[PDB]
């Protein structure tokens, strides 16, 4: 199944320029089963890569290898965690001596932690941990062709991501204490994605509560599979049509801050309403120092009203509800923003975000299986000061 | 009643999340696509990855470990 391909100068070129001319910050990921007599890591095809991104003053950050824990079932080699950690010290020795010697290297991208993955994880951070910036690890929660739209659905599905955030960070704290946890890459379900599921309203679920998770224990970077490709994951389809998750995305970076607090309901019931709170995001023209984002997810088959604890009750609140456009309900592919159909105004040209100013001292109404951001106006969070 | 009180904890951030807290990859698997320079190009695909900035790319995959740079390639 898996065959060795080559790529061009021409597409390194067009991935470099898609990110420098899109705003983003390019990591590429290093063939780690380029291998020596003794499987030590043969870094010469990765020197010329180096050479020819130094040649044209490219800012790359570098990985090496995806999802090692698995190598012996897609290639017969099996690379252990102290080898992969050397492999890693061989790289760093190289962007040193590269005309970018402060490029920033992330690894070692395992899968969630299972027992064996565990182990790799935890004898590579041993043995090349110094030389990571962060340690990067996968999750999906289901198989894409088995995957069900209950799943989608059930907070049964959605709690296993904090047990594997405990183990993640249980193997990091035993060994490098203090390294920062990345999600390298991450969706709804693997095998391209489920269909009819994976691109459409009902993926939103999965993706704010992953994002409002990873924020609430630790982790500082989550990498979605995928922007765009051919897996039903996409955030763009092949027609450079946007998907739910798209707009679900651009929401949270708009009003979402890097300050991370806390929200959880009374009578303790944390299954099927689902809150996480942060300061508002202050790159955001609308809004200002002191302000909260509170967002919240209802997998209840009932509206839900929210009340604000003092001393918030009684300020301005702006609502952000995202609901499918029909007839398809939870697996449209189309979304609304407060009743609007999210499209973009032309090829160049993102819409206004609008919010909904709801009447201060008024509960938080959050429909059906639907997800809403809500920001506290002049909430004088010294916190976020 | 459907009506829930919110308890809000606010005296200090719990973490930091870096500004690029939500990103984006793009799989391996692309670059074998022989329009990715067409797909890649597209300004509309642009106009929508900036609406994400700031953010990372992370280029990788399973077909990362099977990618060899050919620099006599076109
Ligand atoms: O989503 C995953 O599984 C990701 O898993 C992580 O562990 C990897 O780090 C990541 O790279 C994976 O995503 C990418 O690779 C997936 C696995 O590909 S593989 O070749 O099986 O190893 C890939 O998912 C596959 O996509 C295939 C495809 O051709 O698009 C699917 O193929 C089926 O469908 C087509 C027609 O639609 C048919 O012509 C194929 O022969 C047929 N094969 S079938 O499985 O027997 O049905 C395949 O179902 C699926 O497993 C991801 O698509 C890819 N990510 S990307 O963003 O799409 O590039
Ligand atoms: C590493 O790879 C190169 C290029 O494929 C090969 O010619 C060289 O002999 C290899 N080095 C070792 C030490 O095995
Ligand atoms: C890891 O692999 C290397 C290379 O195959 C081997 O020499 C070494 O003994 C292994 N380490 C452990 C701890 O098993
Ligand atoms: C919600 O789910 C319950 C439990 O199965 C069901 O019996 C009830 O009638 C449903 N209510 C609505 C409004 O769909
Ligand atoms: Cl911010």
């Amino acid at each position: 199944k898996f065959k060795n391909s080559t790529y061009s100068r021409s597409s390194v070129d067009v991935l470099y320029t898609f990110a420098n001319c899109s705003g983003l910050d390019l990591i590429f990921g290093l063939n780690a089963l380029l291998r020596t007599a003794d499987l030590q890591w043969n870094s010469s095809n990765a020197q010329l890569l180096l050479d020819y991104c130094s040649s044209k003053g490219y800012n790359i950050s570098w990985e090496l290898g995806n999802e090692p824990n698995s190598f012996l079932k897609k290639a017969d080699i099996f690379i252990n965690g102290s080898q992969l950690g050397e492999d890693f010290i061989q790289l760093h020795k190289l962007l040193r001596k590269s005309t970018f010697k402060n490029a920033k290297l992330y690894g070692p991208d395992v899968g969630q932690p299972r027992r064996k993955t565990a182990k790799m994880l935890k004898s590579f951070l041993k043995a090349g941990g110094e030389v990571i910036d962060s340690v990067t690890w996968h999750h999906y929660y289901l198989n894409g062709r088995t995957a069900t739209r209950e799943d989608f659905l059930n907070p049964d599905v959605l709690d296993i991501f904090i047990s594997s955030v405990q183990k993640v960070f249980q193997v990091v704290e035993s060994t490098r204490p203090g390294k920062k946890v990345w999600l390298g890459e991450t969706s709804s379900a693997y095998g391209g994605g489920a269909p009819l599921l994976s691109d459409t309203f009902a993926a939103g679920f999965m993706w704010l509560d992953k994002l409002g998770l990873s924020a609430r224990m630790g982790i500082e970077v989550v990498m979605r599979q995928v922007f765009f490709g051919a897996g039903n994951y996409h955030l763009v389809d092949e027609n450079f049509d946007p998907l739910p998750d798209y707009w679900l995305s651009l929401l949270f970076k708009k009003l979402v801050g890097t300050k991370v607090l806390m929200a959880s309901v009374q009578g303790s019931k944390r299954r099927k309403l689902r809150v996480y709170l942060h300061c508002t995001n202050t790159d955001n023209p609308r809004y200002k120092e002191g302000d909260l984002t509170l967002y919240a997810i209802n997998l209840h088959n009932v509206t839900k009203y929210l009340r604000l604890p003092y001393p918030f009750s009684n300020k301005q609140v702006d609502k952000y509800l995202l609901r499918p456009l029909g007839p398809h309900g939870l697996l449209s592919k189309s979304v609304q923003l407060n009743g609007l159909t999210l499209k973009m105004v032309d090829d160049q040209t993102l819409p206004p975000l609008m919010e909904k100013p709801l009447r201060p001292g008024s509960s938080l109404g959050l429909p059906a299986f639907s997800y809403s951001f809500f920001v506290i106006r002049n909430a004088k969070v010294a916190a976020c000061i | 009643q459907d009506v829930v009180d919110l308890d809000f904890f606010t005296q200090e951030p719990l973490h930091l999340v870096s500004p690029s807290f939500l990103s984006v990859t793009i799989d391996a698997n692309l670059a074998t696509d022989p329009r990715f320079l067409i797909l890649l190009g597209s300004p509309k695909l642009r106009t929508l990855a900036r609406g994400l900035s700031p953010a990372y790319l992370r280029f990788g995959g399973t077909k990362t470990d099977f990618l060899i740079f050919d620099p006599k390639k076109e």
